[PDB]
């Protein structure tokens, strides 16, 4: 199960990032992300920004309702419980669920650019970057410690392979 | 707002 993001910075195509989802370990979390990528439910990631990009840490996005971390929702209604914490944040290039504490998974996600073991048991890891990591790096280079970006970076288009 | 960062 692979999905992708066509990323743009200020309307300029930067490249396509492809993720492999861990359907076998976290099927419910993977399905949520997959559906949001295709937009088949009537809402999703296309057009949503990477509102928080922090160099030496991670890229966060997925808030398609407010684009600032206060919005977003899962395909299950509101927020859903943490499926499990089997997968760990042992290296860069991992897809994990951003949240507001225990069992508050919605649509926001983050892509690690460094190992983040201290997040184990706190955030549900559900995928990895299999193509376009160089694009993740280009996006990271446009971030700042506060997470703010000078360019408007968005998931211009998304879908499943 | 998590992960902090």
């Amino acid at each position: 199960s692979q999905v992708y993001f066509d990323v743009e910075a200020d309307g300029q195509p930067i490249g396509r990032v492809v993720f492999k989802l861990y359907n076998d370990i976290v099927p419910k979390t993977a399905e949520n992300f997959r559906a949001l990528c295709t937009g088949e439910k009537g809402f999703g990631y296309a057009g949503s920004p990477f509102h928080r990009v922090i160099p030496d840490f991670m890229l966060q996005g997925g808030d398609f309702t407010a684009g600032n971390g206060t919005g977003g929702k899962s395909i299950y209604g509101g927020k859903f419980p943490d499926e499990n914490f089997k997968k760990h944040h042992d290296r860069p290039g991992l897809l994990s669920m951003a949240n507001a504490g225990p069992n508050t998974n919605g649509s926001q996600f983050f892509i690690t650019t460094v190992p983040c073991p201290w997040l184990d048991g706190k955030h549900v890891v559900f995928g990895e970057v299999v193509d376009g990591y160089d694009i993740v790096k280009k996006v990271e280079s446009l971030g700042s410690p506060s997470g703010a970006t000078k360019a408007r970076i968005v998931v211009a288009k998304s879908g499943e392979l | 707002a998590a992960p902090a960062x």
